[PDB]
RNA sequence: GAGCCCGGUACGUGAAAACCCGACGUCUGUCUUGAUGGUGUUCCCGAGUAGCAGCGGGCCCGUGGAAUCUGCUGUGAAUCUGCCGGGACCACCCGGUAAGCCUGAAUACUUCCCAGUGACCGAUAGCGGAUUAGUACCGUGAGGGAAUGGUGAAAAGUACCCCGGGAGGGGAGUGAAAGAGUACCUGAAACCGUGCGCUUACAAUCCGUCAGAGCCCUCGACGUGUCGUGGGGUGAUGGCGUGCCUUUUGAAGAAUGAGCCUGCGAGUCAGGGACAUGUCGCGAGGUUAACCCGGGUGGGGUAGCCGCAGCGAAAGCGAGUCUGAAUA
RNA sequence: GGCGUCUGGGGGGAACGCGGGGAAGUGAAACAUCUCAGUACCCGUAGGAAGAGAAAACAAAAUGUGAUUCCGUGAGUAGUGG
């Protein structure tokens, strides 16, 4: 029978806070800050280098743009298909997300990484070159939406 | 959870003040000035405990050399004899024999004289 | 599966219940129970405590005297932290202490707390505390004494059960709680658990599905 | 409050597959008639940032 | 230190009158001198408005390729194959029908009133204000702006006598206590005395420290006083000995600060923030936010976020990808 | 314009609303663009709440949403910036 006084935190969980500026025995009179200067009083900003042109301002900006209309697919490898469906059967997008292979609302593309040995009729929005072969050569059909 | 620092702080004030009794002037009444003394007082002691060993060894040499010269032998020769003779009484008891019971010390001196070389300045 | 013998106020056994091995046989996890019961206490603690900083004290908006020449310390206000009556520099502010504990952690704490009671034979089930439609704590006290002799006890009573709840309210150590509102801290605080047959089934049916 | 990613560092550095930090080289914008092709050829492409400034850069990009 | 002594609590009961919410009617207005579905043309659909131009404002957008919204000055159209939006613009398609007006609920707040709560303060705290409080006081004025809580269960607050002009005190009384006497709970430290023990008027002293004669007190055993695995207080005399903190290459420093005591006075909090490191849950999965249901800390909540494939400026390709004429 | 007569205003209020006017210290390790900030303050106004509101709206080829307001996400991202 356990009561509220038998409950102890796991060893190593709770660690005592290091009080600072509380006597010269532990951390005294300077609190780890050393003597006078800028860093003694307040702080120094991260992006500041003493006047010299910072590393983030003397390097050319990265090239290109983003193409807001980029269509980014969710990829599942044929190797994962084999593991999740040993028997085979039909596997649409809903069947994949039921096994947690791809995100629920994404645009699935099937990529041919692993080895497929099962009769499976996949259905995904796109297929890589090797995914077509792996599906077909293993006696399966790959119909895309 | 506001905490009044009376109980926690008064503890160390009693220790220093009680331990600084017998001091002259302010060094016996005020905690600030008494603590300044306790820093010196406990530094002087730790230095004097080490120096006491050297001081007391000294007083013994002065008593040995005084009695050794009363028996017509210098101290440095008396020690050279005793070390050679196989007597390993330290200086504390040698000074004790010299003061309390002089009869034994004369016996010790005669032992030291015998074990000394024939010509102490020989290059041996 | 633990068979809990059901009792009645007349002293006649009615039937038995089968505590599932999932809910009532988990190995207790002390480090997990401690985190949970600390989380509920922190949510209980209300952070109503505040002090006025140097900025929120009434007045002290003028440099009391000159910078130079006076011969006293340089002072910038009559309410600075070092003054008497000045502001509080690092004081308490009203804050909330509730912390987000995952659902799986919280539930598993309750199962461990309940499983502990079942092992040591502390879980009791009762059809009804007293004769219907008439509260009477003398009858309830006699019943509870018959069941368990320990000082503290926890009674899980269905929401709609009022004659039972209003009967055992006045008792010194008895705490009454709805089967939906079951929590770790209450369970651990009790020597026994006196379930209600309608409540025990409701609790079991809620999780086991 | 959230932590605002530094605008300048976000537009100059990149994260690769393993978590490396890459950057582009300087001296390639103008005044490069007299710069021989060997100089320009060695001055293009992304380079892993030096471990000297890898500490500061991670602070800028992540916060 | 009260469930059973009192006020109350659980649980019930109570409105003459006023006010507020409803509800049923008098009363008010409207439809019935009216509706339903069909065919081919002319009229209408908000004007100094829309649009354009100059100068501005504001939108992620600092005039930029600068759309939509809007102010001032000019110029100034159409009424449905009309007009405006779909980030200059043009064509096609799609949406809508400006230059007329009302609209509750979801939402923000608390001068005030009622009932509560506190791992909030407890008289230098908490409101500036537990007491004459925005009072006293300072300033012509705007304005600034304090300090002061506690006898006792009950006042039973010392009748009476003595010294004294009185104050104050001593007897005697009340009181459990007067080491509670309206200067009143507890009553510390600085500071000020009184009595006793030791020491000090030939002596150079960061005022101590280590030895240490003498005197005084104490605890034992043994006789008159004399030792001891003793304890205390003083210390004649000898040896050694340059304050504390800051800040400095370096300070006892004739560099800075502190007259003393007691109170008070400085790495804290918020955020699903960032990085790192422990511990716990689940584990190719983890988790909810807002919100809803519970007098609770519990239950629900899949919208999102992180992981799960990378390369490339991007189209794209994908265990590969980019560069490249190239398996270079 | 003058008369006579009826009804109204005027001032106060702690916070919250709406429409106007609108700084500086500060950050930029200087500084003018920029930030602080449409913040402090000022003006005119109500209400128990106010403002907004019934598409000359989003959207992107889906036979989609369907007034406004207020929370959570989107996101410290797309962008913007001596």
């Amino acid at each position: 029978v356990i009561k509220l006084h038998d409950l102890k935190p796991a060893p190593g969980e709770k660690k005592a806070k290091t009080r600072v500026g509380r006597g010269e025995g532990s951390k005294g009179k300077t609190a780890g800050r050393g003597t006078k200067g800028t860093k003694a009083r307040k702080n120094v900003p991260v992006m500041f280098e003493g006047g010299q042109m910072p590393i983030h301002m003397r390097l050319p900006k990265l090239k290109g743009f983003k193409n807001r209309f980029r269509t980014e697919y969710q990829v599942v490898n044929v190797g994962d298909i084999n593991k999740a469906f040993p028997q085979g059967g039909t596997v649409g997008v809903d069947e994949l997300v039921a096994k947690g292979l791809v995100r629920k609302n994404s645009l699935v593309k099937v990529l041919g990484d692993g080895k497929l040995t099962v009769k499976v009729d996949v259905t995904a929005n796109k297929f890589s070159g090797s995914a077509r072969e792996a599906i077909t050569a293993a006696g399966g059909s790959a119909t895309e939406l | 959870a506001r905490v009044k620092r009376a109980l926690n702080a008064q503890k160390k004030r009693r220790t220093v003040l009680k331990a600084s009794k017998g001091y002259r002037g302010q060094r016996s009444r005020l905690y600030r000035k008494a603590k300044e003394q306790q820093l010196h007082s406990l530094t002087y002691a730790y230095r004097d405990r080490r120096a006491r060993k050297g001081e007391f060894r000294k007083l013994w040499i002065s008593r040995i050399n005084a009695a050794a010269r009363a028996n017509d032998i210098t101290y440095n020769r008396l020690i050279q004899g005793l070390k050679a003779a196989g007597v390993e009484v330290d200086r504390k008891n040698l000074a004790e024999l010299a003061v309390s019971d002089p009869a034994a010390f004369t016996a010790l001196v005669d032992v030291a004289r015998a074990a000394l070389p024939e010509d102490v300045n020989a290059p041996s | 599966t633990l068979k809990v013998d059901v009792k009645t106020p007349a002293g006649k056994t009615d039937g038995s219940v089968e505590l599932p091995a999932e809910l009532f046989d988990v190995e207790p996890n002390i480090a997990l129970m401690h985190q949970v019961v600390t989380a509920q206490l922190a949510a209980k603690r209300q952070g109503t405590h505040s002090t006025k900083t140097r900025g929120e004290v009434s007045g002290g908006g003028k440099k009391p005297y000159r910078q130079k020449g006076t011969g006293r310390a340089r002072q910038g206000s009559t309410r600075a932290p070092q003054f008497t009556g000045g502001g509080t520099v690092h004081g308490p502010k009203p804050r909330d202490y509730s912390q987000r504990t995952p659902k799986k952690m919280i539930a598993a704490a309750l199962r461990g707390a309940l499983s502990d009671r079942a092992r040591n034979d502390r879980i009791h089930a009762v059809t009804e505390l007293v004769e219907g439609q008439t509260p009477s704590t003398k009858s309830a006290k006699t019943f509870l004494g018959t069941l368990t002799e320990n000082k503290k006890v926890l009674v899980v009573i269905g929401r709609t059960d009022e004659v039972g709840a209003k009967s055992v309210r006045n008792l010194p150590g008895v705490h009454v709680i709805s089967p939906d509102q079951l929590n770790t801290y209450d369970v651990l605080n009790a020597d026994d658990v006196v379930f209600s047959v309608e409540a025990l089934n409701a609790y079991i049916s809620a999780n086991s599905k | 409050p959230k932590a605002k990613t530094h605008s300048g560092a976000s537009k100059r550095f990149r994260r690769t597959g393993t978590g490396k930090i890459v950057r582009q080289k300087a001296n390639r914008r103008h005044l490069l008639e007299h710069k021989p092709t060997k100089r320009t050829r060695r001055l293009d492409g992304r380079t892993t940032v030096s471990a000297a400034d890898n500490s500061r850069i991670n602070k800028l990009l992540n916060g």
